[PDB]
RNA sequence: GUUUAUUAAAAACACAGCACUGUGCAAACACGAAAGUGGACGUAUACGGUGUGACGCCUGCCCGGUGCCGGAAGGUUAAU
RNA sequence: GCUUGAGUCUCGUAGAGGGGGGUAGAAUUCCAGGUGUAGCGGUGAAAUGCGUAGAGAUCUGGAGGAAUACCGGUGGCGAAGGCGGCCCCCUGGACGAAGACUGACGCUCAGGUGCGAAAGCGUGGGGAGCAAACAGGAUUAGAUACCCUGGUAGUCCACGCCGUAAACGAUGUCGACUUGGAGGUUGUGCCCUUGAGGCGUGGCUUCCGGAGCUAACGCGUUAAGUCGACCGCCUGGGGAGUA
């Protein structure tokens, strides 16, 4: 639930929290947490790449499950918690063996029900199977690049990927980019599109806000020297000159895709 | 009595071209031409007489 | 509309006696339970605005009698709207 | 009560499969309270126009009086076959018979 | 929309055809903008057809 | 909130918000002769770059120049 | 106290009444491919525009949006605005048959509350056609117009806001009385019932017309005729539905 924060005092006047009391309040389940080990943007020489990330809080890791290679064992969904490394939330499920794992979270998952995964299954929102067996023109969560490694695609809060094409060895898939692409029919998918389609109506507020979250400020090379960015320079704002990065690469245009091997899977580009 | 099965007399109030036949012309009354042409539609739908001879 | 069983049901339950279906408790109950039963209907939906109309016209026939009879009985009157909950 | 009355369509290679959806759906149907009036196949016969360029689909129409929750179940396992290709669920029709 | 003329035609005279509504139905849905006109385009002749 | 440690604390920087653009994952991009690492144990509701800078009402015309994107015609054109 | 006003109960009928979900055919556009080749398109006549980098026309396959061609009507439903493919779920109102029940429980309504076309605004989607603004080509003395070629917002969806229309029958609601004729739509009763027939009784609806009314036009049992209850509104034109 969007909920819009009153204007006590700024820094709340322009905060809209999202609200989910469906969660859980408690701890997370212990035996499927590790370590995350914060980086700050440095690789293994301790150069700063990617700029702009450091800080935040602690943000332990969960071990979520993308294979979903059970078949024949039907699971129930115990109860939905938050997941900080993911903008989706996770449903924490029981086999009827006595195993749980994490999942991500259909929109109608709720809590309490049946889960079917691998070989023939219903095709209610959240049972994985392959799409050899899944009609034409279904939304599905997470799509395996290759048959067995795990979902790749859509994997987001809130993003789906439907099937447009089966003819062939070959499945063709409308991404949220707005592509087509061809993947192995033996890849799986789950049903549905995962949950918390309001992840975009939040609206932090604050600086404090972002800086929390891992995201350090940035600084524009419009206001630096000549001799740290292609902009900068000149008194009294002047530009003068076209945009690039700050390693002389053109923006806004200049497509980067310099890929020769995977042009074969790619059936239309993004528009 | 006006059900959807019953193509062979629903024929004669349709033309060569898949058009219904107006009560003005075939003399029907009011509500049997309503519930007439609603069945006919449902045939149609269930692929007993051609929406078009093309 | 209400079901016939259950109109029955309500009819010999408030009635003094059978075929006692103009009495005002009874009239009282029947548009009580078809509040009661429309209640979810319009939880769902929420956007018949052409429905809410025959709810609000139950509404105010409740209330124009529930007023007739606290201006004869208000014994009666008073035990009725014990009974069906309401006049808060 | 509420009486049903189903039509649905099979893919005419499916000529040999059709009993044992009949007689599946006419158990499904009996299950709880269900009882079929009049049950009866045209079986192949040319279509009007070509459904995705397909003819002589089997047509089978079924007289059925079962619960919404049923017949739900029942309706959904149509769009989910893809050995059928239509389907319609019409009134009461006071039972009527042949009418072929 | 077809036709099936017996074996005597002579120079392939359209009778049928002419019979037929011909450009009935093509000359009816050759018109353009049907939003605002037929509110107004109403019998109102059907009364002057009188004695 | 930040800034010229030691003459400038500001109208300068940052900011939440907005827009454009690139990126289908062995992603773009960055460090590195390479291996490899970060991005990210993330997957387009994500990430990177650029500009503007809460919020309110708005953001007009010009593609001649430069840049960028697209184009089985034709002209010119390296190595061989 | 009573049952004739008002209302409840039983059995049926017709209907694009309303909300949610699903699905089908035609056509336009676009994408890929096949044959094919000099025009296409548009106008009063042209041009812009598209095409030899292969258009238009034609055939196959695919994507996506929107509306449901006749049926369809001096038809129907809704308090009004308004509501047309087909199917399912939820749901409101109206009318007919008698029978039973309550016993004036009614009409109107300042303030108040709700609904309320199109355009318009906010957030998030979608965007095939159409099309404000805008661009170009025409016409013209001039044309930021009518015409032509494109084309953004918008038109579509969900949730909110706006509360205005020649929102008109230019006619407030309720009740009673007052000659007729010809139709439509939807119930119902008696009968030689032979028939797509005779005789009656209700609801809604179109046209013509008597007395009456009206300045006249015209209204005329659905009154703008004769009366009763309440409410809203008017007091020369402009200024002004403005400060
Ligand atoms: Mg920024
Ligand atoms: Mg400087
Ligand atoms: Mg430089
Ligand atoms: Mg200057
Ligand atoms: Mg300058
Ligand atoms: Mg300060
Ligand atoms: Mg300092
Ligand atoms: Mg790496
Ligand atoms: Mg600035
Ligand atoms: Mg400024
Ligand atoms: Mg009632
Ligand atoms: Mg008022
Ligand atoms: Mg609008
Ligand atoms: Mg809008
Ligand atoms: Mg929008
Ligand atoms: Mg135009
Ligand atoms: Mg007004
Ligand atoms: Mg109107
Ligand atoms: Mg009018
Ligand atoms: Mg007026
Ligand atoms: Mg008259
Ligand atoms: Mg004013």
């Amino acid at each position: 639930a969007v909920v819009k924060c009153k204007p006590t005092s700024p820094g709340r006047r322009h905060v809209v929290k999202v609200v989910n009391p469906e969660l859980h309040k408690g701890k997370p389940f212990a035996p499927l947490l590790e370590k995350n080990s914060k980086s700050g943007g440095r690789n293994n020489n301790g150069r700063i790449t990617t700029r702009h990330i450091g800080g935040g809080h602690k943000q332990a890791y969960r071990i979520v499950d993308f294979k979903r290679n059970k078949d024949g064992i039907p699971a129930v969904v115990e109860r939905l918690e938050y997941d900080p490394n993911r903008s989706a939330n996770i449903a924490l499920v029981l086999y009827k063996d006595g195993e749980r794992r994490y999942i991500l979270a259909p929109k109608g998952l709720k809590a309490g029900d049946q889960i079917q995964s691998g070989v023939d299954a219903a095709i209610k929102p959240g049972n994985t199977l392959p799409m050899r067996n899944i009609p034409v023109g279904s939304t599905v969560h997470n799509v395996e690049m290759k048959p067995g490694k795990g979902g790749q695609l859509a994997r987001s809060a809130g993003t789906y990927v439907q099937i447009v094409a089966r003819d062939g060895a070959y499945v063709t898939l409308r991404l949220r980019s707005g592509e087509m692409r061809k993947v192995e029919a033996d890849c799986r998918a789950t049903l549905g599109e995962v949950g918390n389609a309001e992840h975009m109506l939040r609206v932090l507020g604050k600086a404090g806000a972002a800086r929390w979250r891992g995201v350090r400020p940035t600084v524009r090379g419009t206001a630096m020297n000549p001799v740290d960015h292609p902009h900068g320079g000149g008194e009294g704002r002047n530009f003068g000159k076209h945009p690039v990065t700050p390693w002389g690469v053109q923006t806004k245009g200049k497509k980067t895709r310099s890929n020769k091997r995977t042009d074969k899977f790619i059936v239309r580009r993004r528009s | 009595e006006i059900d959807y099965k019953d193509i062979a007399t629903l024929k004669n109030y349709i033309t060569e071209s898949g058009k219904i036949v107006p009560s003005r012309i075939t003399g029907t009354r009011a509500k049997y031409q309503r519930q007439l042409a609603r069945a006919i539609k449902r045939a149609r739908y269930l692929s007993l007489l051609p929406y078009t001879d093309r | 509309s209400l079901s016939t069983e259950a109109t029955a049901k309500i009819v010999s339950e408030f009635g003094r006696d059978a075929n006692d279906t103009g009495s005002t408790e009874v009239q009282v109950a029947l548009l009580t339970a078809q509040i009661n039963h429309l209640q979810g209907h319009f939880a769902e939906h929420k956007k018949d605005h052409h429905s809410r109309r025959g709810l609000l016209r139950m509404v105010s026939q409740r209330r124009k009698l529930l007023d007739y009879l606290k201006r004869k009985d208000v014994a009666r009157y008073t035990q009725l709207i014990e009974r069906l909950g309401l006049r808060r | 009560m509420r009486h049903y009355e189903i039509v649905f369509m099979v893919h005419p290679d499916q000529s040999e499969q059709v009993p044992g959806m009949i007689e599946r759906y006419t158990a499904a149907i009996t299950g709880a309270e269900g009882k079929i009036h009049r049950l009866e196949d045209w079986g192949r016969r040319q279509l009007a126009y070509p459904i995705n360029k397909l003819h002589k689909a089997h047509y089978v129409l079924m007289n059925v009086e079962a619960p919404q929750e049923v017949i739900d179940e029942l309706e959904t396992t149509f769009r989910f076959n893809d050995a059928v290709i239509r389907s319609m669920v019409m009134r009461t029709k006071h039972a009527v018979t042949e009418a072929s | 929309i077809k036709v099936r003329e017996n074996e005597p035609f002579d120079v392939a005279l359209r009778r049928f055809k002419r019979s037929c509504e011909k450009a009935g139905v093509l000359a009816e849905v050759r018109r353009r903008e049907f939003y605002e006109k037929p509110t107004t385009e109403r019998k109102r002749a059907k009364a002057s057809a009188v004695k």
